[PDB]
């Protein structure tokens, strides 16, 4: 919801075509918005733990949840806005932190799990 | 559970000299 | 706790038996500690002494606490297993087969024409179970929840039907 | 075509002509094929077909021109007869200039597209247009509020007026 | 107006010389008909509002309003002919004659074009009201009920009666479009100050704002369903066109004076959400929740902007088809278990299923699903809250994630988890109350297909 | 790499700072540098729609690799050739850029001894 | 063994309670006590649920009072503080703002939504 | 139910103790209001703060899913104590610890990182060239100006 | 899974029982007490209900496990709990 | 016992950990090598390198007791996977993991200029560092089988309970906002 | 054996 | 321990109840009483396509060529990459080659 | 039905399912396998690293140290 605040705000427009033409120097504000988006979205750390619990739903969902689906919205969402993450050194620290936190702590977890699904979350 | 009404417990706090 | 000191023993030697299991896995190294372990029980099996039986159970538990496994194995039905209740949204209570309408009781002839026979001996058998009960219920109510079989013959036991009509454990 | 073109451009589409280099036929060449006589030949058949129903029956409608009225600053003060006309008159001024702001992101937007990874140089002109028109939009519009008038308008706009004036006569 | 007001009078001989078993058919029939007819208001011009006479006039603002109070009338009678089905004949067509007389009522506030005429429609309201809370509610409380409305309500409209007189008195006139065009602005001083606060603390109350909202968990636990209905889908909404009217002749007053009644909304909004967390009473979380989405009205009437007066708009609208489904959805429980404790009757989803999709529907519609109007308007609001304060943005980020938490709470308490063994009295739901969410929840959903409809002047 | 180990826990002022190289003159020990020639025009560049990072000095290797690629379909696995041209260059545009660091790195080495030399000679 | 350290949020388990042993006659008869009680009130109960002619609901005055006495208290983070706080914040906020559009050092370039 | 059977004012004498208890089907002993002090709580008992997770799951409840008997006093805060909610029940370490261990490692993560940032990792290579004058036009430069030109030399 | 019945119950029940070396599998009958006939004590009785647990594949709480005193028993409370009738 | 669910757990295993040239290698291994061959955070590489050395010891995790060893399930043997279902879904997928990475990574247009000059211990550090970690978890995988009794160290601990973060927030959060009314 | 499996009443 | 005399009773009494009750869920033969190779698989892809591919996809062609495409910036393509020497269609152009390449290689 | 249960016992398999697994991880073998003989620089180095200290002064246009 920041997101789309500060791009109707500053940009006037949800469309992606109009934000990548415009395309904003001072994007600190609607890059975090996403970011914290897609940490949500996409269980990185902080906001990570629902991922394992949602092991409770029948395996085909966790198939259909893990793969092709729900989880990699988050990133899909940060690939979408790639032309102003380009530009934007900040944004590409939180996030390469973000990332390089999440893959150990979570690989450091699975390490020591005994139930089949849980490991594979 | 049928509607509430007045029990003569209500209807003596009217009874009085005053309220 | 409600527990003798015979039944705290034995709930604990089941307790620490199955972590246990859980740090081996494999059932061979299983089986030559669990043997180890027996042997620890088995030691003061014949302590006399109450204050050190109490004693030697109180340091036994202090002991599991430490060494018990972080996420011990769970049967897959019992409570915090994987599918605990996982059958509890397919158990439908059986007095809902009353509001089914006649063309959906018409399907089922011969279990409807059933089912009004256990309703016919619930009703004519309830008189007396309350009154089975009355008569031997200490003054001042009961001490256990423990319920009484029939005496007589053609009597069934108190409060019985929601035990005997109770859903399957796989009803659908 | 069957909008105006010049409100809508579009430069000229250059399309490469096919230069195989492969022994291989092209499955879209022959998917090509199979749509334009599956789908497009039946589709065509049935809209020719409703346009000649269309046909015996033609009937007309109009674009409604609105006459010009006196402005508010014309308006004598407390005149509602006048005012009224002229806030009128306003509010559909301001509608179609919201809509013109939308006409010029359009073409922005469709430029962005048409361009691809070049679209930061050969969008210049579709940028800058948009950044004109979004300036004299907010210069009219921007900050009256929701129960904005002609009056806030004008009062909005005489208060740049002065501040403008003060950068002449301070220069 | 007169297309509507005499059909709706019509319906009061129609229901006392109707045979006595067709008091219910004919009444809910007929009021279908002048819902129907109520499509014809929506003939709206971009510059001009509709102004059919002296005394009556439509725009953008009162049309979504005045098709929602008709709508609601034949639902209130659906919902209302079970619980009152043992009651007298002749008590049962004066409960309709209230509901129709409330009707009679609201399309004229709605429509009024003079002020003082809109404050005399917009006060009579509370005479149906409170006879139906206090003469048709089942508890004792209910005559407390009474009180706390009436006193609450007269407490602000009294000041504001005050105000209006003294505008006319000094403007010369009240009509609604002459102040349009005669308003002047209002100038720092504490006399104005007052004047700010008597023409804004009558629909403050009814909205309610956060602070003076102790009245509406009151009414609402001890109304019947049908003044449940009417309460929360349209009653609360005089506050909010209250304010969007008055508001013209308040700038740029407005300006400072708003930010105590903001801080209230702003933060009252994260504490009414937070509080439906723990409620016990299904009726009162509902009400709870009622103050939490009319706070975000309050807050956007408040700040006056184009987007804001757009997302209040839908929000009124929407809020008002939810709420009221939540209401009857609680009320088909209750015709049942004869509580509102929420955590009586647990696992309906397993002996109800049907009714386990409409609490759902409604679920996702509170909390706001996109693209439901109830997002839409939610949405317009932040938009323009943003504008106004960024840091807004963090208060009304976490409001969405309380509201998501309880409305599925209060899904999977009722809905979800073990049925309640010794409840054994939950017959299959009736086509009368399957039919009742469907009309909640059907043009619910149909206005997004086109919402322009439902987002006021300023679209 | 080891050049992080001489900067960061050695001596910094004689290994180079990425972010702000080249700090010597292009010239500086060059006689007659030669300029880098850009072979794709401008509009070449813009027509193929490059990315623009992509519109570096091998970018007419990539346009040609395009091409193939586009004229081979549905043969995915042609272009071999054309592949590692584009690939092959972008090496040796790495490698000057390799060589840059070292000219970079040994000049500040020449600068130390120099001022090192005019320092103890004072 | 380290000592169990019992929190709010974690309790402390009944094998590591000193309470739990040492039965005392007292104890045993506080226990009797209660254990007599919750079988009064599961007689209670059970006979009502198991009666055939029963359909509706078996009030439970334990749950009736647990609601009345919930709902009684009809009347920081509930005063003016909470108010005052966020009213700096946000008048803070928009004056500083407003002193930016004034001196013409915000941008606003393409803000023409509000 | 009758108004004698439900919560009144804080109890004040032995036996309006008594009389609270027998309402709540108490033992008198354990039987323990809130302190007074004027909150509302009123005679409502004071039940330890243990989540519903904590009870017996063998017993037969006459609520399973809520492990609560007919009749037994409800916990004031019982809807935060729902098997869906709170949990108090003990855990295999420390709770102390816990936060220790949990906060050590974020803080001691979160310093990593800084570190990283400071003394960045990278590759013994100049900076990329790019043609006519770093791409002045392609990246949106205004061609009436002529840009200072950059210049790319052989190595 | 595939269903039960009380005979094959009463089979598995027993083999585990005749592969446990503390009991005489010429002795065993379904009704043979644990403890008096059986000769076996309080602990030994624990392993067993463990092992028909692992048999079965679900736990018998130890409220209910401590009254399984012959083999009978434990093969009517099995059937009770897997709604076997036969 | 269950032939083809074991085929597609090792190649499903082996894909995941970035065996060259089945579908995930066209990915990770590219990934590396570009976060190591640039201008980045050094804790942030060293991290997602231990990561990847993480991810080949816990898929030898489940290969190791899953499929390995001997049958540790209750006697009534009910191992069935002869469904065609069963088959042709993990079948297709089957494919798909082998083959899919090289047809997408073959018909994808070029959008960068992928690092592709580096030394060679910065090329193959993604490859040494998963055989490094099937080495390791072999090792202590085949440490269980020992005779030997140990406690669980705190880093054990921390492992197995999630770092303590659901403990904690899911008691804590929950705690403070509903009793915070 | 087809075991009678109760539902509630899905006729309304 | 073990169970008591009364204890064993009514588990055995309960227990004749119960199964009778489980032996009762049991259906007869005639419940429910309801009320009044490739050609065949091709066939049943044969309707599938038709009714699921073919008549959607006439109604979208329908709606893009005959409502959609007629509205300005409607469907908006990327314009075709354009490569030295191709031959442009609508205009018949030709595109000039690239100049000579310095010719490394290896 | 197809495939009895068994006790105590390592249970029935059919060909099918043995055969296709079988030829399957032959299958993932013989990919990885022909790759490495296609591809070997995939996973080697597709170009050698240059040592920067073999390249002379001359090249990199170091002048020498008194001028
Ligand atoms: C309990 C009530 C009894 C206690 C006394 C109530 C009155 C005390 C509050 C004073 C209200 C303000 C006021 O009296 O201002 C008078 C002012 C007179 O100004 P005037 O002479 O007419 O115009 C020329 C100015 N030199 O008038 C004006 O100029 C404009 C007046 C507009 C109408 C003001 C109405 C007064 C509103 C007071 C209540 C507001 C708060 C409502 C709270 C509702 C709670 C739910
Ligand atoms: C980079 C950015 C990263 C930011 C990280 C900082 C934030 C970390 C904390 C996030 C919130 C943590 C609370 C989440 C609680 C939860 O997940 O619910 C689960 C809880 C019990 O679930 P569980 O632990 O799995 O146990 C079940 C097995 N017996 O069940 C429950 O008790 C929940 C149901 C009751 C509802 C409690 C309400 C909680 C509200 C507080 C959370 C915050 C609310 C939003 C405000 C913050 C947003 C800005
Ligand atoms: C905040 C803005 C508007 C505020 C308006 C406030 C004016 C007062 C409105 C309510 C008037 C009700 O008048 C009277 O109040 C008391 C409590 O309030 C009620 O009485 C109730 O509360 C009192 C004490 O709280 C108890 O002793 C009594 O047993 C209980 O019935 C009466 O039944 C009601 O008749
Ligand atoms: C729900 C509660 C809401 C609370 C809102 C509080 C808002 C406070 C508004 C304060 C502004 C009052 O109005 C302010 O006071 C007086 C009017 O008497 C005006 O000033 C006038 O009276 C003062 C008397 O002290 C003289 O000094 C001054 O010469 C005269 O012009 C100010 O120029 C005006 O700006
Ligand atoms: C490449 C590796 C990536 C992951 C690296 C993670 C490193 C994280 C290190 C965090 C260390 C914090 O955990 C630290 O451990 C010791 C060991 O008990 C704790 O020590 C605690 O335990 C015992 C008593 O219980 C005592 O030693 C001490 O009194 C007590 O504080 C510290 O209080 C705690 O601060
Ligand atoms: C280009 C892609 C690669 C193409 C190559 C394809 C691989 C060849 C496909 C046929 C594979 C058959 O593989 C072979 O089948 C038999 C039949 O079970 C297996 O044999 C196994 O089962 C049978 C039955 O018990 C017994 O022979 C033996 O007990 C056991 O080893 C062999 O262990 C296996 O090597
Ligand atoms: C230097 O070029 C920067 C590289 C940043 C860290 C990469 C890690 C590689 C370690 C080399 C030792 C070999 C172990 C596989």
């Amino acid at each position: 919801i920041l997101a789309m605040a500060w791009f109707l705000t500053n940009l006037n427009t949800w469309d992606l075509q109009q934000i990548f033409m415009l395309n904003p120097s001072d994007s600190n504000m609607p890059l975090i918005g996403l970011a914290l988006a897609a940490t949500g979205k996409s269980a990185q750390f902080g906001l990570h733990p629902w991922l394992p619990s949602a092991m409770e739903g029948p395996t085909p969902v966790s198939a259909l949840l893990h793969s092709s689906t729900m989880v990699v919205a988050g990133i899909f969402l940060l690939i979408r806005f790639y032309p102003l993450t380009e530009n934007n050194k900040y944004i590409q620290s939180i996030t390469l932190c973000l990332g390089a936190i999440t893959t150990l702590f979570t690989a450091m977890c699975a390490l020591t799990q005994n139930d089949i699904k849980k490991i594979i979350a | 559970a049928r509607q509430w009404q007045p029990d003569v417990e209500w209807a003596e706090q009217y009874g009085g000299a005053v309220m | 706790a409600y527990l003798t000191h015979q039944q705290k023993v034995l709930r604990l030697y089941k307790r620490a038996l199955r972590h246990l299991e859980s740090w081996c896995i494999h059932r061979d190294k299983y089986r030559y500690f669990a043997c180890l372990l027996r042997a620890r029980f088995d030691e003061h099996k014949n302590e006399k002494d109450m204050v050190k039986a109490t004693q030697l159970l109180r340091e036994a538990e202090e002991e599991f606490w430490h060494g018990q496994h972080p996420q011990p194995y769970i049967f897959p039905e019992s409570p915090g297993g994987t599918s605990y209740e996982r059958y509890e949204c397919y158990k439908v209570p059986e007095w809902c087969l009353d509001d089914w309408h006649p063309s959906e009781k018409a399907m089922y002839p011969d279990y409807f024409a059933k089912r009004e026979q256990w309703k016919k001996l619930r009703r004519e058998s309830w008189e007396r179970e309350v009154k089975q009960l009355q008569e031997e219920t200490p003054v001042g109510g009961p001490r256990t929840e423990a319920l009484p079989p029939a005496r007589k013959q053609g009597d069934l036991p108190p409060l019985w039907w929601h035990i005997v009509t109770r859903p399957r454990e796989r009803p659908m | 075509d069957s909008w105006d073109k010049d409100v809508y451009p579009e430069p000229p589409r250059r399309t490469p002509a096919p230069s195989p280099q492969t022994s291989l036929p092209n499955p879209i060449t022959y998917l090509t094929k199979a749509f334009d006589l599956l789908v497009d030949r039946p589709v065509t058949l049935v809209r020719e077909f409703i346009e000649r129903q269309h046909a015996k029956n033609k009937y007309y409608y109009y674009h409604r021109e609105f006459r010009r009225v006196p402005d508010i600053t014309e308006c004598q003060e407390k005149d509602v007869l006048c005012m009224f006309e002229a806030e009128m008159q306003w509010r559909r001024d301001y509608k179609v200039d919201q809509e013109i702001v939308n006409i010029i992101q359009e073409r922005l937007k469709a430029c962005q597209q048409r361009e691809g990874e070049s679209h930061r140089q050969n969008c210049a002109k579709e940028l800058e247009q948009f950044t004109q028109v979004v300036k004299a939009y907010q210069d009219r519009y921007h900050d009256l509020g929701a129960h904005y008038s002609a009056r806030k308008c004008l009062a909005k706009q005489k208060q740049r007026m002065l501040a403008e004036r003060k950068a002449a006569k301070e220069a | 107006m007169l297309k509507y007001i005499i059909p709706t009078i019509m319906l009061m001989p129609l229901t006392w010389l109707s045979k006595n078993n067709m008091i219910w058919v004919n009444s809910t029939a007929h009021s279908l008909l002048i819902s129907f007819t109520s499509l014809l208001l929506m003939n709206q011009f971009g510059d001009n509002s509709l102004n059919f006479s002296l005394l009556f006039f439509s725009d953008s603002l009162s049309t979504p309003l005045l098709i929602l109070t008709m709508w609601l009338l034949p639902l209130m009678l659906m919902a209302s002919q079970h619980h009152l089905s043992k009651e007298n004949l002749t008590r049962k067509k004066l409960f309709i004659t209230m509901l129709i007389s409330l009707q009679l009522f609201l399309i004229m506030t709605f429509t009024a074009m003079e002020l003082i005429l809109f404050y005399i429609l917009f006060e009579a309201t509370l005479v149906p009201t409170l006879i139906i809370i206090t003469r048709w509610g089942n508890q004792t409380e209910r005559l407390n009920a009474g009180l706390y409305f009436l006193f609450y309500t007269l407490a602000g409209s009294l000041p504001l009666l005050v105000a209006l007189i003294y505008i006319q008195n000094t403007v010369g006139s009240l009509n609604f479009l002459m102040l349009q065009y005669w308003v002047q602005p209002v100038h720092n001083s504490w006399s104005n100050v007052f004047m700010w606060l008597a023409c804004m603390m009558a629909f403050m109350v009814k909205m309610p704002l956060y602070g003076l909202h102790l009245w509406l968990p009151k009414a609402h636990v001890e109304a019947p369903i049908a003044g449940s209905m009417v309460l929360a889908a349209v009653l609360l909404k005089l506050g909010g066109y209250g304010m969007l009217r008055i508001t013209l002749i308040l700038n740029p007053m407005t300006d400072f004076m708003a930010y105590p009644f903001i801080m209230l909304s702003l933060w009252g909004m994260i504490m009414t959400s937070s509080i439906c967390l723990r409620q016990t009473d299904l009726k009162s979380l509902i009400a709870y929740s009622s103050v939490s989405h009319m706070a975000l009205v309050i807050v956007a009437i408040l700040i006056q902007t184009p987007w804001s007066y757009m997302g209040a708009t839908a929000l009124m609208i929407a809020h008002g088809l939810t709420s009221s489904m939540l209401f009857c959805l609680a009320n088909s429980n209750y015709e049942r278990i004869h509580s509102r404790t929420m955590i009586l009757a647990r696992g309906l989803q397993t002996l109800l299923p049907l009714m386990a999709t409409w609490w759902l529907l409604a679920s996702l519609t509170n909390l706001a699903l996109p693209p439901t109007i109830n997002l839409i308007g939610e949405l317009f609001v932040v938009m323009s809250t943003f504008s106004w304060s960024n840091i807004t943005i963090i208060l009304m980020g976490v409001n969405m994630v309380i509201t998501a938490l309880y409305s599925l709470y209060m899904l999977i308490m009722t809905q979800r988890g073990k049925y309640t063994y010794h409840i054994n009295n939950i017959s299959p739901s009736f086509t009368r109350e399957n039919a009742l969410m469907s009309l909640h929840i059907l043009p619910l959903l149909l206005l997004t297909l086109n919402p322009k409809i439902i987002l006021g002047p300023l679209y | 790499g080891a050049h992080l180990a001489r900067r960061y826990l050695g001596d910094a002022s004689v290994e180079p700072d990425p972010l702000r190289m080249p700090t010597f003159p292009p010239d500086y020990g060059f006689p007659e540098r030669k300029e880098r020639e850009m072979v794709a025009t401008q509009q070449e560049m813009n027509d193929a729609q490059l990315v623009l990072q992509q519109r570096d000095y091998c970018a007419h290797y990539l346009i040609r690799f395009l091409k193939c690629k586009r004229d081979s379909f549905p043969n995915f696995l042609a272009c071999k050739h054309e592949r590692h041209d584009w690939d092959y260059c972008e090496h040796l545009d790495y490698v000057k850029r390799m060589k840059e660091f070292e000219r970079e790195r040994r000049l500040l080495q020449r600068k130390k001894r120099r001022e090192q030399r005019e320092a103890d000679m004072a | 063994f380290p000592k169990y350290e019992a929190s709010r949020l974690s309790s402390l388990p009944t094998t590591l309670d000193p309470a739990e042993y040492d039965i005392s006659s007292e104890t045993r008869k506080a226990q009797a006590e209660r254990l007599a009680i919750r079988s009064r009130l599961k007689r209670e109960y059970q006979l009502q649920y198991y009666d055939p002619s029963r359909r509706g609901v078996i009030e439970d005055p334990a749950l009736v009072r647990w609601t009345y006495a919930r709902s009684a208290n009809i009347y920081a983070l509930f005063g003016i503080g909470p108010l005052v706080f966020w009213y700096y914040v946000f008048k803070t906020d928009r004056d500083r703002k407003e002193k930016l559009i004034q001196e013409g050092k915000l941008d606003r370039t393409f803000n023409i939504s509000y | 139910i009758t108004k004698d059977m439900l919560p009144g004012p804080y109890p004040k004498t032995p036996e309006e103790r008594a009389a609270a208890a027998k309402k709540y089907n108490m033992r008198v002993e354990d039987y323990e209001p809130y302190p007074d002090d004027g909150t509302g709580y009123g005679d409502y008992p004071k039940l330890p703060d243990r989540s519903q997770q904590e009870r017996d799951p063998w017993y037969d409840w006459d609520h399973p899913d809520l492990r609560l008997n007919w009749g037994e006093p409800m916990h004031w805060d019982l809807d935060m104590y729902i098997r869906n909610r709170v949990d108090t029940s003990p855990t295999p370490v420390n709770w102390n610890l816990m936060c220790k261990h949990l906060f050590g490692f974020v803080a001691f993560m979160l310093f990593m990182f800084w570190v990283g940032e400071t003394y960045p990792a990278y590759q013994p290579v100049g900076p990329k060239q790019y043609p006519y004058n770093n791409l002045y036009l392609e990246r949106g430069g205004d061609p009436n100006k002529e840009p200072e030109p950059v210049v790319h030399y052989e190595i | 899974a595939p269903p039960l019945t009380l005979e094959g119950i009463k089979d598995r029940v027993l083999y585990v029982l005749k592969l446990y070396d503390k009991i005489d599998p010429e002795k065993l009958s379904v009704n043979s007490h644990f403890m008096k006939d059986l000769g076996l004590d309080s602990l030994d009785q624990v392993e067993i209900i463990m092992a028909m647990e692992d048999e079965f594949g679900f736990e018998i709480p130890d409220i209910d496990a401590e009254k399984l005193m012959c083999p009978q028993e434990i093969v009517d409370y099995i059937a009770d709990k897997k709604d076997v009738y036969e | 016992a269950m032939p083809f669910t074991t085929t597609a757990l090792i190649v499903g295993s082996l894909a995941l950990t970035g065996m060259p040239f089945l579908t995930g290698f066209y990915s990770k291994d590219l990934i590396i090598e570009a976060a190591n061959t640039s201008y980045t955070n050094a804790w942030a590489l060293l991290m997602t390198l231990i990561a990847t050395s993480f991810t080949a010891i816990y898929s030898t995790r489940i290969i190791f007791f899953a499929l390995l060893g001997q049958p540790r399930f209750p006697t009534l043997v009910n191992i069935n996977e002869n469904n065609p279902l069963l088959i042709n879904s993990i079948k297709r997928l089957l494919i798909g993991s082998l083959f899919a990475g090289y047809i997408i990574s073959n018909n994808i247009p070029p959008t960068t200029i992928p690092q592709m000059t580096m030394p060679y211990y910065l090329k193959t550090t993604a490859l040494i560092v998963t055989i490094l970690g099937f080495i390791l978890a072999l090792e202590i995988s085949n440490m269980t089988k020992n005779l030997k009794y140990h406690y669980p160290s705190n880093a054990f601990k921390f492992s197995t309970l999630l770092g303590y973060f659901p403990t904690i927030m899911h008691r804590l959060a929950p705690y403070m906002n509903l009793s915070m009314s | 054996k087809r075991l009678f499996i109760i539902k509630p009443s899905g006729f309304y | 321990s073990g169970y008591t005399p009364e204890e064993k009773l009514r588990l055995q009494q309960l227990r004749e109840l119960r199964r009778r009750w489980l032996k009762d869920q049991e259906l007869s033969p005639r419940e429910p009483v309801l009320p009044p190779n490739v050609i065949y698989k091709t066939y049943r892809h044969s309707i599938f396509a038709f009714t699921h591919v073919l008549i959607p996809v006439w109604i979208i062609h329908y709606y893009l060529k005959y409502h959609v495409t007629t509205k300005p910036y409607t469907i908006v393509e990327k314009k075709p990459r354009i490569f030295p020497g191709d031959t442009i269609l609508e205009t018949g152009e030709v595109i000039p080659p690239m100049k000579e390449f310095p010719d490394q290689h290896h | 039905a197809h495939i009895e249960p068994r006790y105590r016992q390592f249970p029935q398999l059919t060909r099918s399912q043995v055969i296709q697994a079988e030829f399957f991880s032959a299958t993932m073998w013989f990919w990885i396998l022909w790759r490495f003989w296609h591809d070997s620089d995939a996973v080697l180095g597709h170009f050698p690293y240059p040592d920067p200290s073999q390249w002379t002064d001359e090249e990199l246009g170091i002048p020498p140290d008194d001028e």
